[PDB]
C-alpha cells in the first residue's frame, strides 16, 4: 500500500516501454543508471513499480560481484542476461534485469574512489551488452540464435568516471532522483496510514525534519515497544530477565498496541537526530 | 587533488596464453581459423586450443581432484594470412 | 543514415595512413589534434570515421588522468598503447588511440588552483611516446625488441593551457574544428533525413537557430519524440503496458513539421535563459 | 643524408671517448647534459651520432621516473646501470645510458606544486652513480665485484629547476645548444639535398622564416605528401583501406617526387603559421 | 700526488683508531658526521684517506633508503651493519661502514612533501646501532652472541633537515667542512703539481676565482686533452672508434703533456664560469 512518486514511475515506464518498443529511426539507451543519497528508497520504488506493472524482475546483489571469493562477474552479468531474455518467450512478459550497489557494499572503504580488477570487469561486460544487444556470448556453446533485448537498471550513490563514454554516447541514462515536500507526504503518509494520522499531522512530521532521509522516518517506528519492554523488565526484575525469555516453557510476552500519537514522533525523532549528530 | 607514493603490507594465499615457449617434447599444431562475425581474434583461437583438448570451461568436484595445468593444450602464437579478412 | 563531414573525414583518413605508410625520407607526426568547441561532434565524428573503415579504437577518458597515485595515469597510458600495438601485430589491421578531453587532465589554467606531480607526468609521457614510438617500456626489465608504431588521436577544449614542448610542428598536426552553414545543412539534413524534409526546410531551421551547437538539433529530436511516448503510456494505461508491447497498435508517429521545429526550439531555448 | 652539426657531433663524441680511455691523473664528468629550446635537434641529433658510431643505446623515459610504489623509479635506474655495463663485457663495443626529458621528470616546476619522495631520491641515485660509476648495489645481499664504467647522456629544456648539487662542475658537463645561421642553412640544406635547390634559394627560406626552430622545416615535407595520399584513399576505397596499406599480397605503393620550388614553399610556410596562430 | 688537507685527516684518523680502541671510562660516539657546502671535497677525501691508512669500506647510497615494502630499508642498515662486522674477524685489519649523502635519504624538506615510514624508522635503527653496537639482530631466530664493533662515517649537505635525537653530542660527533687559504693553495697545488707551477701562479689561480668549489679546478684540466683526443678521433675515424678503443687488443694511444700556462688557464676557466651563467638566465 506503500505510495509511489509520480516521477520515479515515469523514468521507469519510458525506458522499459522505449526499449520493447521497436520503432524505426529512433535510439534508445539500454542502461539507466539512478544516483542518490542513501536510505532515498530507490530500490524500494523499484520493487513496487514491477509488482503494479506486474512485470518480472532478476536482481543481482551489489557484493555479489564486488567480493574476491564469489566468481566471475564477467561470466556473471553475461549468464544472468541471457537467462532474462529467455523469460520474456516462455513468460510471455516484459523482463528487467537490475543491479544495486555496483560501486558500494563491497567492504571497501573507497567506494568507487580507487578502481579495482573487478570494477574494470563490470565496465567491460556492460559495454560489450550496450553495443551488441541482440547477441551475447559465453565461453562455450556459441548459439547462431538472436536474443530478445533486456533493458538494465543500475542504482548507485554516484556513478564513475570509466562509465563516462557510455553517458557521452547516450547508450546510458542517469536520472538524480531527489525527493520533495510532495513526495515526503505520500511515502510518510503511506507508512503511517495503518496507524491512522490525520493530513495535518503528517505535515508537522515532514516539517519537523525538513532535510532528512526517507529511511529515518520508517525506522521511527520501531522504536515504539521500548516504553512498554524498560517497564517490563522492572516487573520481572534484572536478577532474571533472561532466563524467563531465552530458555523456558511459559507464555509469551504479550503487548498491547502502542498508542500513536504526534507527541511520541517528535520526542521519538529528536532522539535520533541527537545520536546520528555525535556519531558524525 | 592530492597524490601520494606508499609502501604496503601484504597477506598473501586460462586457454590462451602468449607467453609459453614451446617444448622439444611437444606436439604442435597449425590451424587455419575463419570466425563467425562479431567474434575476437584471441577468443576464437582460445576456443580451439580448449575443444581440442580438454574442453572443461565449469569445474566440478571430479576435476579438482586432478592436475589442470599437466594435461592442458595452449596458444602460444597468433599470426594473420596476408591479403585477407578476418 | 548520419552525415560525416568530407573534410573531417579526410583529415583522419590522411593522417592514420599516413602514419602505417613508410615513405622514406619523410618524418610524420604521431599526434593528431582536434580542438574547438564543446558539443560541435568532435567525439561523435570520429566514431562514425572509425567504422567506416572498420578500424579499432582503444579509449582513455579524460577524467582517468588524475588519480590519488602518484605516476598512475603515465603508467596507464604506457600499458594501454603497448596493448594497442599487440592488436595491430595480432589482428593485422589499423588499431588507433583515441585519449578524448585531454584539457582536463594535462591542462594548466589559473594560479589559484594546486597541482601535483600527474600534471608534469602526463606531458612528459606523450612526448617519449611520440619521440620514440618503436621503444615504449613496461617496468621491470628491459627489452631492446621493437613494437609496432600506434597512431594517437587527441581531443580537447583548448591547448593554450597545456606544456609547450608537446604542441609543436613536428610532434603535433592541429586541427580547428568549426562548423560552417554548409557542414550544418548536412549534418542536420542528415538527423531528419528518416523524418521527410525538403532541402529547403532543413536550411531555414538552420537560419532559426545559428547560434547553436550540434547536439542541440539531436536533443530536440529526443524531446519531440518523449512527449508522444509519455502519452502513449497513459492512454494504454500502466496495467496493461507489458501486454500491447511484448506481442505498435493506436500510436501517433511524432509531429516533425518545419513550423513546430521553431516552437519547440524558442522553448527549449526560454529554458536555458531561466537558468541563466 | 642528415647533416649533422660539427659543435654537436665535436662535443658527444670527445665526453664518450674520454669516460672509454684511461689517462692517469684525470678526473671525468660520467654526465653530459644537453639543453636549449624546443625542436632545435638535441634528441634527434644524438640518434645521428649514436647510429654514425655504431653504438648501443639504453632508453630511459622522463616520464617514468615517477611510480605509486616508493623507491621503485631509484630501483630502475640502478637496474638499467648494470644492464648497460653487461653489454660491455658481452658485445665488447661502446654503449650509452640516455635519459630523455629530465626537466620534467626529477623537476619542480613551481612552489605550489605538491611533490612526493621519488624525486627526492631520483636526484640522489644519480648523485651516487656519478661518483662511483664502478661500485653499483643490486638490492639484497653486497657484492665487492667491480662492474664498467659507463657514461649517461641527459636531455632537457631547462635545468634550472633540479636539483643543485646534481648540477657541478665535477658531476656534470654542461652543453648548451642554440644554432647559428650557418647551422640552420646546412641543417635544412640537409633536408632538401635530394630535392635539389640552389644555394641561393635555401638562404631565402632561411630568411623569410627565421625565427623558427628545426622541425618547422621538416614539418613542411609531411604537407606536401597529401594530395598523393588522399587520392590514393580515395582510388582504393574508405571501405577497404586499413587491407591494402597493413595486410595485404601487393608491393606497397609508390609516390611520384612532387614538385619542389622555393614558391610553393613558402606558401605550405604560410599555411602552417597560420594554424600556429588559430590557437595562439 | 695527491694532498689530504691535514684537519681532514686527524678528524677521520682519531675517530677510527679511538672506536676500535678500548679506554675505560671515556664514552665514545660511533657516528661521524661531515656536512658543508657541495664540491669542498667532504666524499673524495675520505676515500684518499681510507686508501693511505689501507682499510676497507662499505658504500650505501642514499637512494637505497627506500622500498616498497615496508621496514626493508631498515633490515638493510642492519644487514650491511653485520656484514662489515664479519670482515674484521676475517682479515684482521680495521673496517668502516660509510653512508654516503644521508640528508637526500631521511631527510624532511618541508612539510609540502609526502613521505612514507621508512623516513621513520630508517632514523630510528641508526639510533639503536649508536647505543648497542655490540647487540645487532637480523629478524628471526634472537642469539645472544657479541659481534665487533663498527664505526660509521656519513656524509650530508644539510643535517638540519633530519629526525633531531640522532643529532646530538652523546650519539654522533660533528664536523663542519670548509677550506680556507692556505688549504686551497694546498689541495690546488696538489692538483697541478706534476704540471709545473710556481707558488706565486698557483696564488693568482686561487685569487681569479676566489668563490669557486674544488671540483671547479679539476674540471679544468679535462677541458685542456680536448684538442688531443678530438684530433685522434679524427685519424681513427667515427665509423670505428668503437671497436679501437672498447676491445682494446693492441696498445691504447699515449697523449703529450699539453702546454700549462696561467694565461690558458684563466681563458679556461672563463668558458667554464660562462657555461654555470648560461644556465643561471
Ligand atoms: N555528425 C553528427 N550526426 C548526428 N549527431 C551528431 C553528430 N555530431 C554530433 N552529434 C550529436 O551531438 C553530440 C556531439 O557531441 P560529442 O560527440 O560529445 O563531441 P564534442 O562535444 O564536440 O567534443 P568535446 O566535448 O568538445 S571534447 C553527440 O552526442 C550527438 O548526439
Ligand atoms: N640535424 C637534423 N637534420 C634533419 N632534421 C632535423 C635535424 N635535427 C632536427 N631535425 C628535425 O627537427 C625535429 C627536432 O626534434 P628534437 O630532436 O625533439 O629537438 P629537441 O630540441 O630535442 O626538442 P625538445 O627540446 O625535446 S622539444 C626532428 O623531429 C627532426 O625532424
Ligand atoms: N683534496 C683534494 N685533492 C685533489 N682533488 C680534490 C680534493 N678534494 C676534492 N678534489 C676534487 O674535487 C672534486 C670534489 O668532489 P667531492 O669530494 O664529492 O665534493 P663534496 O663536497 O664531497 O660533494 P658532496 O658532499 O657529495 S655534494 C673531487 O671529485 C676531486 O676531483
Ligand atoms: N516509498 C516508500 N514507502 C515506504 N518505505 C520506503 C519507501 N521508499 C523507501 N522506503 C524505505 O527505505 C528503506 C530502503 O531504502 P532503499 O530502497 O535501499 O534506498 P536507497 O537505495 O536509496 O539506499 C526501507 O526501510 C523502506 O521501507
Ligand atoms: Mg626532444
Ligand atoms: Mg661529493
Amino acid at each position: 500500500s506503500y505510495y509511489i512518486a509520480p516521477r520515479f514511475l515515469d523514468k521507469l515506464a519510458v525506458h522499459i516501454t522505449k526499449n520493447f518498443l521497436n520503432i524505426p529511426g529512433v535510439r534508445v539507451p539500454l542502461i539507466l543508471g539512478i544516483h542518490g543519497r542513501k536510505g532515498e528508497g530507490k530500490t524500494f520504488q523499484c520493487e513496487l513499480a514491477f509488482e503494479k506493472m506486474g512485470i518480472e524482475v532478476t536482481l543481482i546483489s551489489g557484493g555479489e560481484l564486488e567480493s574476491p571469493d564469489a566468481g566471475d562477474p564477467a561470466r556473471l552479468i553475461r549468464l544472468r542476461y541471457r537467462e532474462t531474455a529467455e523469460l520474456i518467450k516462455v513468460r510471455g512478459k516484459m523482463c528487467v534485469l537490475m543491479i544495486n550497489d555496483l560501486d558500494a557494499g563491497a567492504g571497501r572503504f573507497d567506494e568507487g574512489t580507487q578502481y579495482t580488477v573487478n570494477t574494470q570487469l563490470v565496465n567491460a561486460t556492460l559495454m560489450n551488452i550496450a553495443d551488441n544487444p541482440t547477441d551475447v556470448q559465453l565461453p562455450g556453446s556459441y548459439d547462431s540464435n538472436p536474443i530478445r533485448r533486456v533493458p538494465i537498471i543500475v542504482t548507485g550513490n554516484d556513478f564513475s568516471t570509466l562509465y563516462a563514454p557510455l553517458i557521452r554516447d547516450g547508450r546510458m541514462e542517469k536520472f538524480y532522483w531527489e525527493p520533495n515536500r510532495d513526495d515526503k507526504v505520500g511515502i510518510v503518509g503511506g507508512i503511517f496510514a495503518e496507524d491512522g494520522l490525520s493530513q495535518r499531522e503528517i505535515e508537522q512530521l515532514v516539517d519537523t525534519f525538513p532535510k532528512q532521509s526517507i529511511d529515518f522516518f520508517s525506522a521511527l517506528r520501531s522504536r515504539i515497544y521500548d516504553i512498554q519492554i524498560r517497564d517490563f523488565i522492572h516487573k520481572v526484575g534484572f536478577e532474571r530477565i533472561s532466563l524467563r525469555v531465552v530458555n523456558s516453557l511459559e507464555a509469551p510476552p504479550e503487548f498491547k498496541k502502542p498508542d500513536f500519537s504526534l507527541a511520541h514522533l517528535i520526542e521519538s525523532g529528536n532522539l535520533v537526530l541527537g545520536e546520528q549528530q555525535r556519531v558524525d | 587533488s592530492y597524490a601520494q607514493t606508499k609502501t604496503q603490507t601484504k597477506s598473501g594465499y586460462t586457454y590462451y596464453t602468449p607467453d609459453y615457449t614451446p617444448k622439444d617434447t611437444d606436439i604442435l599444431a597449425a590451424f587455419r581459423v575463419t570466425p563467425q562475425p562479431g567474434v575476437p581474434f584471441e577468443e576464437a583461437a582460445a576456443a580451439v586450443a580448449a575443444e581440442s583438448s580438454t574442453g572443461t570451461w565449469t569445474t566440478v568436484w571430479t576435476d579438482l581432484l586432478t592436475d589442470l595445468d599437466r594435461y592442458k593444450g595452449r596458444c602460444y602464437d597468433i599470426e594473420p594470412v596476408p591479403g585477407e579478412d578476418n
